[PDB]
């Protein structure tokens, strides 16, 4: 049957409520929290995923974060609603990297809550709550739709990213790194999320020019936008034919088009997907507080690596191998993109193994100059060999 | 549909897997133990796990170009998407993401959830993604008639509205700054709720040239990532000196409290070392450690904040509290990446953020108009100029605005600012210089 | 699919957009007014139509935000107290014009 | 009065010698250096503007370094002959910042040469043979033509650069500053010599935007290029008509002009200078050696000081004020990048007392962005009050 | 003679005044005790100072714009002038620039200086520049009809040629080498001259896009500043081991020996510090020094010379000897100030240079072909990029090409990389994707 | 200066180079014929000229070196070996067209 919730069709402004917004935050907050909002005095990481603060008044107010997929059912929710209910007064937040954290007041409830997480896993064996996230490791990793639902992917997200974290697990569950590393994921070049500013970014990219679609074009296009929309110029209006007759439509030149798909997001009549063809960038180096250095953007370290469903071995294998490199030769509280600034991009690729190509030189306008070197200063590698 | 070899594979593995979660929700859809009666297919997210494992297969995504979907009233807060294979998978034919606006910071109540996942199962996939990157609740999955349904219920029943999405401002959000943090500079959830509110005509209208985004970080740690990824960025500082408690430096040395709280517990890095880990790496070599005493020339800290990070029981935040503000991060599209850049130092963050709020609306009423189509704040700012960005704030130049001052020596200077003018005649300079 | 109204024929999307702007007719907007949450077509309705149809025949784009108000004189709450469903979803196409693109 | 050379303009291509180059360097080495070339041991610097090279033989060579005008007439390049050949057996060299260097074998005739030297003066006053610019000095400045020669000088060369040194005269003869000092300047925006990469910078600019001869310039100018030298294209081809004539000419959008002059490098018709907009753009912070930092441009600190001959007063206290706060303040080996980069931008500004204006900022194409500051990280300062 | 009451005032002061020697060349001349029949007027340089004298009157110059002039067979070497007052200053009413070609690192005799002054006074002005910035010992000031007479003297009497000017291969230069440094990597000035005279006909008829320009470091210490003022930078250095005597470390410690060869000697700086002077301000902190004992982890050394150019008599430059090529330098028109980009880490440069040679022509013939009117090599790497250049002169791409790789993914791939190629079909795609 | 030559007038300027381009004549040649380094023009001579003359009323421009010695084949030392002033002051002199500019 039509179920209704009161909407009138016929009547569609009649009862309508608009610009309330969200619901406030102070209605969900733990009444420990509520107490002693801006009264902190300091805070202690009791184990990995376990936090405590302690008002200036001694309350204190005990943590536990839990990594989750991001992309959960209802099912799960209301478990997190009924482990909330059970142990913390109904009370939880998610974070900035989706993880789940719930609040309790007192050390006893605490160890029953942790004890009770532990205990929840799905059928097939992964754990439903895993406690982590805390300090020096891999917190969970900013992703998007990929396949699950945008139409402008080169990749997928859910899958690359529980393939990555899977092997990542033992770096979620500890503090052993000199530092955070921070990884994310975007399937194309939009690069929703943090892929820019995080010491690992993963980002799909094509590697064939866009089809056209002359016959509808015209008809679903707003050619200008599609012009416009091309960074490299590589979009021109054109005549073109369908059925012999005289059409309006648009030339690629393949030569000047670096298959970013922009043309595509603008016009639906120039898709480029391709199984074969598209595949993941990685990048390494960003970050975004500016504890010691200066934030910075994550450069391209591996032009191309292809997609490898369901889950991806050689990317997972990339990743892996510089998370272990990095852990292994940086100074404590060094980043990625620290460490790297204090060896050197030769002495980087030379430590991790990975083949330097000249993909990775910067040529997109003059700023590219900039990524050149204009110094003598250089170690010798087994590159110049 | 059912046969999924290649999602099956993400069943195994430690960490939880949304293959296992999405499988539990279609067996709960199937069973349907609170005799629902599904306004959209009961196997919708079927559906989904089939047409995922389709494109796992090919490689290549099964979701028709864009979509344009909504409710009247707005110009945005809903993703329209329609799958590519109807025929095969009628479960996804429509397959529309609804933004929810979510609590700043996402502190939530069991009894809250509960009532949207009622409304949701009932209308929708019961998939959602918790939170899109922006910070909306996303409800992954429903179809066109549904969309006027849920918005009665969630503005009704549950007295909450749509996020954003399209050319305007989208859904602001903040790092959970006084909430739960020592180092929290400002109310960062208030003034992320505030303002939200009192742009609602902006974040539900498309009113710019293209997308806005608001982001709040109560200190530089930027843990909502602000000067990344929002147009204006605000991030809490202090400008007057740093607590110093040298009885907690003290316990610091003597092993007692450590280092940055216990973040690096998990490896044997030795002993604290106070001169190695705070006094030798502050970035401006501002601190001093002798005698067994720490200081700080407060005049040359950049507040960047390692030395309260590393010894947070001895190091705090000032008491004149304020806010930075950076504008115009982006991601590369069209004319590459950008973080924020300084625009206003320090600034006043308290309720109501009049001062916060006066930036705000001068610079959206400059690149309203100015702007070109589908053009970003910090892709205006490089084609008209920071200066331009500057007058139109009433805000004067200072050093603090560059990394570096220029080094091309194409300098424009204002008509009015040169004596004579602009206006020459050419006669009388063939006067001095004979041709 | 294809819309059949009062002897009239128009091809559209899943969306409710004409798939070519030739096709559009008066008939298409009596058609449509419901689905967009208009009961009776007036003269200021009328009006943002044939703007939004001479720019795009003129400019081979829908206009911006900004324009659309410039030159019909209407402020953004106004073009909602005529559309609804906005400039886009709304005016655009009953205009008969393409379906929006881009980041929404 | 004609005197001939032996040339027979009858018969211009007869007897006519071409591409020989210039004389080989080894037919003027002195001895000892022809002798030990390449087999150098070590050096010091016994005194400002004397050094000793010791070569792994033994032999000895050393050299009295002598401040010159770089501008000299042939009666002083003699005068240099003469001091080389009654101490050097005829040799000596210019070196790259066009000092001239006298050498011997032993100490006695090396203290022989430096009295003497020490006593030669115009009959004016000035020090025709100056000996230091050694070690942490400020050797001469590298400049160019200015009003001596070239047509598109916003400034002079000779005259700024003496009035300069007179104020630095103690900087050569001594070694007191932190490290090498390197002063250039360019008559205009060409900035021939070392102007973009020096520890301070002199370029000439303009602050108007060209005349445009529109009767003339068909005739004198090749359009298209006048069109092309634009980094702004400010200058469009048009049709224009004077004194009711139609002629091909150029326009000049004035909101796009930057006053660079390039088009009047290309075009005869488009002359700019002007006696009062004129001046001279002040820059900081540059060097090419590799030691330690890189290399680096000179940046922009002071947007505009006007032309005041005939020893520009302005401009020089500014140079004097940079170099008196540079050695106060800055560490051992540190050049005044150096500095700049250990202290700060905002605290460069509030030490030298100098005016910051937003003509400093860069605003010139997509890399512009770089130069604006993204991080939280700045320290309070006057500017901010 | 004119009167100049501001060029006066430059006669005042320490400094070798240049009005003052002009001033005692008008004297020479007005007194001719050798009894020349000047070619030219004997009162040249008074109508020059006269001229300058008004150009600070006015603060304009009074040249007119640029000038073409030369001597046949040469397409360039002589810079033509005019003054734009002829009838005030006849003197100077042409006044034409001579380059003549300078002998590597500039060292001379008194009968060779001598000769070429003999020739210019009688049919010059009697003034010069004692190197122009590029090298070139310049002429300044004659007239046309003497341009013929100064270039058969030049040729048939003197054996020197003239430099170049205009879009060609100009004077080339290099610091003095291994005649009077220890840290010479190779013999700077036999490549300069060698090179010199190898590409005569490049230097003296323009072929060009643009002029170019060669400039010869012995060492990374940029004496001739190669990597900033020219197209093709040759640096020197080594590969091997930087060369210790502990000896001779102690003597630096002890006090005997004066850091950097007594160049702050003027100051007091303290005594010698070699943790903090040397050890501590190593780039890359490659360096020990541990009971008494100084060591350098060469691997890791980048060779910036600050260590040798500290402690010359202790340290020494490595005996497998070579040079880096960096390429692009540029002064700011019209896109903007380049510095030398690293081409070829490390190249043989031992005489007659032949895989520098091939580099430099392999640039050429590429440059020469795709170069735009007036573009120089720098402007035509940001154009087509830095790929184009490594691909036609054969050089594998390297870490070492770059300070920091690209941070945007607009990466393009050759189709031959891509397997299946460019030529796709929609209609197969359309099988797989409904639209 | 006023150059008179073979009955003819033209406008000169201190370089050799005519005023205006229109002013431009057979006589001119004969007239800065000598003043070149030549003593008799040639075909070639000629082909040279007429395609500078052709570049210029086409293009607005004198043609890069590269494009002269592809056009009429003469490679640069041919072109000096005609014109021992080289393509500049030489040619362009004698072909009517504006005095070169830039560097040098
Ligand atoms: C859903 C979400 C990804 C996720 O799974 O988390 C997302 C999804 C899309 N983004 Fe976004 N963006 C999301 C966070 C972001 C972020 C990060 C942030 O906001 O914190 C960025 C980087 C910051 C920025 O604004 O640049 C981001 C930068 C973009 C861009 C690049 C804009 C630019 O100027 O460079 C595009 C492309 C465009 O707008 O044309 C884009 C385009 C899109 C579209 C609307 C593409 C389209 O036409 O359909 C995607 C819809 C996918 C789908 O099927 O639902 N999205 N996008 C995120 C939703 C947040 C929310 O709460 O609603
Ligand atoms: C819970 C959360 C806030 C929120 O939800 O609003 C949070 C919480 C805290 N972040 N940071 C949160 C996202 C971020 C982000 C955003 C991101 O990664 O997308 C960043 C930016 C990453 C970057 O720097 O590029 C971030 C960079 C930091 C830093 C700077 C660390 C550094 O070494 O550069 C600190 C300082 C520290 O760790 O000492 C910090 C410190 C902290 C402290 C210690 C502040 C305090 O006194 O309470 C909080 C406890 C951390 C812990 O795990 O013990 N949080 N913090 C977020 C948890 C994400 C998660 O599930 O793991
Ligand atoms: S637009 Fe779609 S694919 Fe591309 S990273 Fe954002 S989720
Ligand atoms: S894919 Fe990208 S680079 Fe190729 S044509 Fe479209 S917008 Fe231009
Ligand atoms: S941005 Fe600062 S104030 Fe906000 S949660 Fe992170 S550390 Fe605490
Ligand atoms: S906040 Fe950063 S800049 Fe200031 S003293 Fe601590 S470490 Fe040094
Ligand atoms: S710095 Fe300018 S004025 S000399 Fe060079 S081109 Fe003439
Ligand atoms: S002066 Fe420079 S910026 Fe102005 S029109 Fe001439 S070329 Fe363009
Ligand atoms: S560049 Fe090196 S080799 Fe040449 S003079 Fe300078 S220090 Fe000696
Ligand atoms: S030459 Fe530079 S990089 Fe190598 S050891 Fe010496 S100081 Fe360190
Ligand atoms: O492809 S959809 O937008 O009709
Ligand atoms: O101005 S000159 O070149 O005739």
């Amino acid at each position: 049957a039509f179920i209704s919730s009161g909407y009138n069709p016929a009547k569609p402004m009649e009862n309508r409520i608009t610009d309330i917004g969200p619901r406030k935050f102070t209605e969900f907050f733990p009444p420990v929290i509520a107490k002693n909002a801006g009264n902190w005095d300091y805070h202690e990481i009791l184990e990995p995923g376990i936090l405590v603060h302690v008002a200036k008044n001694g309350d204190k107010v005990f943590t536990v974060r839990c990594g989750a997929a991001r992309l959960m059912s209802t099912s799960h929710i209301r478990e997190a609603c009924e482990i909330a209910k059970k142990f913390c007064n109904g009370h939880l937040r998610f974070t900035t990297r989706n993880n789940i954290e719930f609040m309790v007041d007192n050390e006893e409830t605490l160890k029953a809550l942790v004890a009770d997480l532990k205990t929840r896993k799905f059928a097939a064996g992964s754990f439903k709550f895993p406690i982590g996230g805390t300090g020096a490791s891999i917190s969970n990793i900013v992703h998007t739709q990929g396949w699950v639902y945008c139409h402008t992917p080169a990749t997928d997200a859910s899958g690359p990213v529980k393939a990555v974290m899977d092997e990542l697990f033992e770096e979620f569950t500890s503090m052993r790194l000199p530092a955070i590393v921070r990884v994310s994921l975007a399937c194309c070049i939009n690069m929703c999320g943090a892929v820019h500013c995080s010491d690992i970014g993963l980002v799909g990219i094509h590697r064939k020019p866009p089809m056209i679609d002359h016959e509808n074009l015209a008809e679903l296009c707003e050619i200008p936008l599609a012009v416009a929309a091309c960074p490299t110029a590589a979009v021109k209006p054109i005549t073109a034919e369908v059925n012999g007759q005289k059409v309006k439509s648009v030339a690629i030149n393949n030569d000047r088009c670096m298959y970013c798909g922009n043309c595509y997001t603008m016009c639906p009549a120039l898709p480029l997907s391709d199984g074969t063809g598209d595949g993941i960038a990685i990048m390494v180096g960003g970050k975004i507080s500016n504890r010691i250095k200066v934030p910075s953007f994550s450069k391209v370290v591996v032009a191309f690596v292809p997609n490898e469903p369901p889950r991806w071995p050689t990317m997972a294998k990339i990743v892996k191998k510089i998370v272990e490199v990095y852990a292994e030769d940086a100074r404590k509280y060094e980043r990625i993109g620290d460490w790297i600034h204090r060896i050197g991009w030769e002495t980087f690729y030379e430590k991790t193994g990975l083949e330097f190509s000249h993909h990775c030189i910067d040529d997109f306008r003059d700023p590219a100059y900039y990524t050149w070197r204009q110094s003598t200063q250089f170690k010798f590698v087994s590159f110049d060999s | 549909k059912h046969p999924t070899p290649m999602l099956d594979e993400l069943e195994k593995g430690p960490w939880p897997s949304f293959v296992s979660d999405i499988k539990q929700e279609c067996d709960n859809r199937a069973k349907n133990p609170k005799g629902l009666d599904y306004q959209i297919p009961a196997e919708c997210p079927d559906d989904l796990l089939g047409i995922l494992e389709l494109s796992f297969h090919e490689g290549e995504t099964h979701w028709k170009h864009g979509g344009i979907v909504g409710v009247f009233g707005y110009g945005g807060g809903v993703i329209g998407r329609y799958c590519d294979q109807p025929e095969m998978f009628p479960g996804v034919a429509h397959f529309h993401t609804v933004r929810l606006a979510q609590p700043a910071a996402k502190y939530y109540t069991a009894e809250y959830l509960e009532a949207i996942c009622d409304v949701w199962d009932l209308r929708g996939s019961g998939l959602t993604n918790m939170h899109g990157s922006t910070g909306d609740i996303v409800l992954l999955g429903t179809q066109t008639p549904q969309l006027e349904e849920i918005f009665f219920e969630m503005t009704h029943n549950l007295n909450t509205d749509l996020g954003g999405s399209g050319s305007n401002l989208r859904t602001p959000e903040s790092c959970l700054g006084i909430s739960r943090c020592e180092f929290a500079c400002y109310d960062t959830q208030l003034m992320c709720y505030q303002l939200t509110q009192d742009y609602q005509d902006e974040l539900h209208r498309p009113a710019f040239p293209y997308k806005f985004k608001f982001k709040f970080d109560g200190c530089p740690n930027g843990c909502v990532a602000s000067m990344a990824r929002s147009d204006f960025a605000v991030i809490g500082t202090w400008k007057d000196d740093i607590k110093i408690d040298q009885e907690a430096v003290k316990a610091y040395v003597g092993g007692e409290f450590k280092p940055n709280a216990g973040a690096h517990a998990g490896r044997d890095w030795g002993k604290f070392d106070i001169e190695a880990e705070v006094v030798g790496l502050c970035p401006t070599g501002c601190m001093t450690y002798e005698s067994g005493t720490l200081s700080i020339d407060n005049k040359n800290c950049t507040r960047c904040m390692h030395c309260i990070n590393t010894m947070p029981r001895a190091l705090k935040i000032g008491d004149e509290r304020g806010a930075s503000i950076l504008v115009g991060a982006k991601a590369p599209v069209l004319d590459g990446a950008q973080m924020g850049s300084l625009l206003i130092p320090f600034i006043a963050a308290e309720e109501p953020f009049d001062e916060v709020k006066e930036v705000i609306e001068n610079i959206w009423e400059w690149w309203m108009e100015e702007g070109k189509n589908r053009e970003r704040l910090g892709e205006t700012m490089k084609r008209v100029g920071f200066q331009k960005l500057l007058e139109v704030t009433g805000t004067k130049a200072v050093p603090q605005h560059v990394s570096e001052p220029r080094h091309n020596p194409y300098i424009f200077f204002k008509e009015e600012e040169v004596p004579g003018g602009w206006s020459r005649d050419i006669s009388d300079y063939r006067k001095r210089h004979m041709r | 699919a294809v819309v059949e109204f009062a002897g009239s024929a128009f091809e559209v999307d899943e969306d409710g957009f004409l798939n070519a702007f030739d096709d559009w007719c008066p008939e298409w907007v009596k058609y449509a007014k419901g689905s967009e949450g208009i009961g009776a077509g007036s003269a200021d309705h009328q009006k943002i139509i044939d703007f939004l149809q001479d720019y795009y025949k003129a400019n081979g784009i829908a206009p911006m935000v900004r324009i659309l108000s410039k030159v019909t004189g209407f402020k953004l709450k106004q073009i909602y107290e005529l559309f609804p469903s906005g400039p886009g979803k709304g005016a655009c196409k009953m205009a008969g014009l393409p379906k929006p693109t881009g980041c929404v």
